[PDB]
């Protein structure tokens, strides 16, 4: 009796940090995916990889999704083989991956007057992320060849810094809330198919 | 670990925090502006304190790094831009000394008096009255007492405070490697490249002799002209060699020529072109204004503009309690928001300043791709050229013709082109001398060269050697003429004026090259042309991030200010004041004097 959480999600009053990414895992419901895409209210839906035709029957062993938000200008950011910011220490795709991407505006919830700056990412990493890992820590980034000792300063920097979106911003700068389906490809049964 | 690293990532931190600081900012101000209140100005100053502490803390931080080992042009444009530290070299006591000059100075020009000589009890303040009286009468007498009143009531407070000014600022500039504050000044456009592009400080001054030693012969044939004409309405006063008297030309300080107009039309019969009774006939608005002048922008080439801009632009003079400054602007606040202020009425004056206005917020949205500090036109006189140009563009009979505001029967006459280029020349032409006369004066007075006993004796000399204007009454050294500008009282430089109005007919000229235009210059119109649009924004899409002469290369094909463009321009003036002045005097003579 147990139905997937599709709505439970969207109503969501706030959304984490691209940083902190949130995955869900889909188990032991059916969702009809053909009414999301025959809606086409997105604009930006463009995925490769696999063949929305005839191409529903194969089976796959499971479903992940992974949901953060970022700015307009970065949505083509989260494409495989891609260099930037957000992909190479924030969120990076493996080159082989098979699914889709979904992305849609939230300029109303997310913006407020005065700014919303309980938003966060990372800027400055020692290494390339590879893919679907995350990184919570806090630690500073060091720079030159001083000891930093823990205290912010000279060639000493915090690694976090916050999104401010406000409503009046251009089209670049607003928010957009990109939700990610992962369908995990390895020769299995694959008993739940989901069609 | 090497110091490009460390160079590159302090800029970007600085990058994401200053775009932050600076939006908060611009956002107060704006509102400030739209909506007037004592909450308003208070929320302005506390913003704007904030990123002024920000910019200088910055600055002071990095003024660390040294700067020889960069070896990447567009970071070291960025530290160099980075690294002015201009005013806090001085010590605190000096500093706040010189703030109170500033302050001291501006509140004197504001708040100025003067008052008739007959009747005591009427005094009136500069802005709301003694223009209207310098641009309306036509008494020799009422324009007299006002310009000496004036100068009377204001240079003498002023004089002292400048002395102590220009002693400041000389050693502030002294104080930065600087040989004096005129260098400072010229430093603008003093740029450092690697193949054939680089500028020095010194060659302003030559390239602008230069060009005034060509400009010159026009200047005399107008000023000739103006005379002969002026001859009628004031038969005693005006001699037919001597110079034309200072207070009869128009305004306080004679830098414009156009209030002339009435007395110096070669043909009053036939009437200007003006299209407002069409315009009130098809009951036009202003929103409909802006989305003609924004069709015609899509037509040569450059984009639509943002639904922000419709959204939150106010485009009319609002009704309710609210009240509103009424002068012109267009605003960039930053994070992709562009706004454009003014109050719209339906006239041909609302129409060119429409255009000019988007052009602006044209130039804006071209080059924002670019880093923050590297965000602004590739000098001073760039962002006002290419403004400029759209508004000759459109002001043409041809383009009214095909946007319906004027019959399709109409045709022209000669006899109206020759009068649009007379008053056309007269806002153009006249305004040179005068800016090169008071730039040159200002550099002298900077480096030392004219000594303090002499200032105003230098002053008057070279006004009759250069410009071709006589004192009513003989000045002696308690005067401060000078000051009596509103730009000089508030430290900003004048040569952009200059360096503008050269740019802006050697733009016109390429760009009419490229759109196959056949005939004089004057009649030109770059409408339903894709190749020039996209020409001009390749050069907009620059930003300051490459060598301004990189950039008139890009357009024009040469590396140096040119003023042949200038002259074609206005050619059948040329013949026509050659006709005219057969048997008047060409040239001036200095020792007449009305005084005598
Ligand atoms: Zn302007």
């Amino acid at each position: 009796t147990n139905l997937c959480p599709f709505g439970e999600v969207f109503n969501a009053t706030r959304f984490a940090s691209v940083y902190a990414w949130n995955r869900k895992r889909i188990s032991n419901c059916v969702a009809d995916y053909s009414v999301l895409y025959n809606s086409a209210s997105f604009s930006t839906f463009k995925c490769y990889g696999v063949s929305p035709t005839k191409l529903n029957d194969l089976c796959f062993t499971n479903v992940y999704a992974d949901s953060f938000v970022i700015r307009g200008d970065e949505v083509r950011q989260i494409a495989p083989g891609q260099t930037g910011k957000i992909a190479d220490y924030n969120y990076k795709l493996p080159d082989d991956f098979t699914g889709c991407v979904i992305a849609w505006n939230s300029n109303n919830l997310d913006s407020k007057v005065g700014g919303n700056y309980n938003y966060l990412y990372r800027l400055f990493r020692k290494s390339n992320l590879k893919p679907f890992e995350r990184d919570i820590s806090t630690e500073i980034y060091q720079a030159g060849s001083t000891p930093c000792n823990g205290v912010e300063g000279f060639n000493c920097y915090f690694p976090l810094q916050s999104y401010g979106f406000q409503p009046t911003n251009g089209v670049g700068y607003q928010p957009y809330r990109v939700v990610v389906l992962s369908f995990e490809l390895l020769h299995a049964p694959a008993t739940v198919c989901g069609p | 670990q090497s110091t490009e690293d460390l160079v590159n990532t302090f800029l970007e931190k600085f990058n994401y925090e200053a775009e932050e600081l600076s939006y908060q900012s611009s956002l107060a101000s704006w509102d400030y502006n739209t909506n007037i209140s004592d909450e308003n100005v208070q929320k302005m100053n506390n913003a704007g304190a904030k990123w002024s502490a920000f910019y200088e803390e910055q600055s002071k931080l990095a003024k660390t790094y040294p700067l020889e080992e960069i070896q990447d042009s567009t970071v070291k444009r960025q530290l160099r831009a980075l690294q002015h530290s201009g005013s806090s070299v001085l010590s605190a006591d000096k500093n706040q000394r010189l703030n109170t000059i500033l302050n001291s100075m501006s509140t004197i020009y504001s708040t100025g008096k003067a008052c008739n000589p007959s009747n005591p009890q009427e005094c009136l303040l500069l802005e709301p009255g003694l223009d209207d009286i310098m641009e309306n009468s036509k008494d020799y007498n009422e324009r007299l007492w006002a310009w000496e009143g004036w100068r009377s009531e204001v240079g003498k407070q002023l004089r002292p405070l400048y002395e102590e000014y220009v002693a400041l600022k000389n050693e502030m500039a002294r104080a930065n490697n600087y040989e004096d504050y005129g260098d400072y000044w010229r430093g603008d456009y003093e740029e450092e490249w690697e193949n054939g592009y680089n500028y020095s400080r010194n060659q302003l001054i030559d390239d602008v002799e230069h060009t005034f030693t060509q400009i010159m012969p026009l200047y005399q044939h107008l000023h000739a002209y103006v005379r002969t004409k002026l001859m009628d309405t004031y038969p005693s006063y005006i001699s037919p060699t001597g110079c034309l008297p200072a207070h009869l030309l128009g305004d306080m300080w004679g830098r414009f020529w156009t209030n002339l107009y009435p007395l110096t039309v070669p043909f009053g019969q036939k009437p200007n072109i003006d299209v407002t009774n069409a315009m009130v006939n098809q009951s036009w608005d202003a929103r409909k204004i802006f989305k003609e002048a924004e069709k015609f922008f899509v037509s040569v080439g450059l984009p639509n503009m943002t639904q922000g801009f419709w959204e939150n632009s106010m485009l009319t003079e609002p009704s309710d309690s609210r009240k509103v400054v009424c002068h012109p602007t267009a605003w960039d606040l930053g994070k992709g928001d562009f706004r454009i202020k003014m109050c719209t009425k339906v006239t041909m004056d609302d129409f060119l300043t429409a255009h000019h206005e988007m052009g602006h917020i044209q130039y804006d949205m071209a080059y924002a791709a670019q880093p923050f500090l590297l965000r602004n036109g590739a000098n001073e006189g760039f962002h006002e050229a290419v403004g400029e140009i759209m508004s000759l563009s459109a002001a043409t009979p041809n383009h009214l013709k095909n946007i319906g505001l004027l019959p399709p029967s109409f045709f022209e006459d000669s006899e109206t082109e020759i009068n649009f280029l007379l008053k056309q020349a007269l806002t153009i032409v006249g305004t040179l001398p005068f800016t090169y006369m008071l730039e040159k004066w200002r550099w002298m007075v900077f480096k030392g060269e004219i000594p303090k006993d002499q200032w105003m004796k230098t002053w008057w000399e070279m006004k009759r050697n250069i410009v071709g204007v006589v004192e009513p009454v003989p000045h002696d050294e308690t005067y401060c003429d000078p000051a009596s500008l509103f730009h000089v009282a508030n430290d900003y430089s004048f040569i952009r004026y200059y360096t503008r109005t050269i740019y802006q007919f050697q733009f016109q000229e390429a760009l009419c090259q490229i759109a196959k235009h056949e005939g004089p210059l004057h009649k030109c119109d770059i409408s339903n042309s894709s190749e020039a649009g996209q020409k001009l924004l390749e050069m907009l899409k620059l930003g300051k991030s490459k060598p301004w002469t990189y950039a008139l290369e890009i357009v024009v094909g040469a590396k140096n200010m040119d003023v042949r463009p200038l002259l074609n321009y206005f050619e059948p003036l040329f013949t026509w004041l050659k006709e005219q002045n057969r048997n008047s005097f060409v040239g001036w003579n200095t020792d007449w004097s009305p005084y005598a």
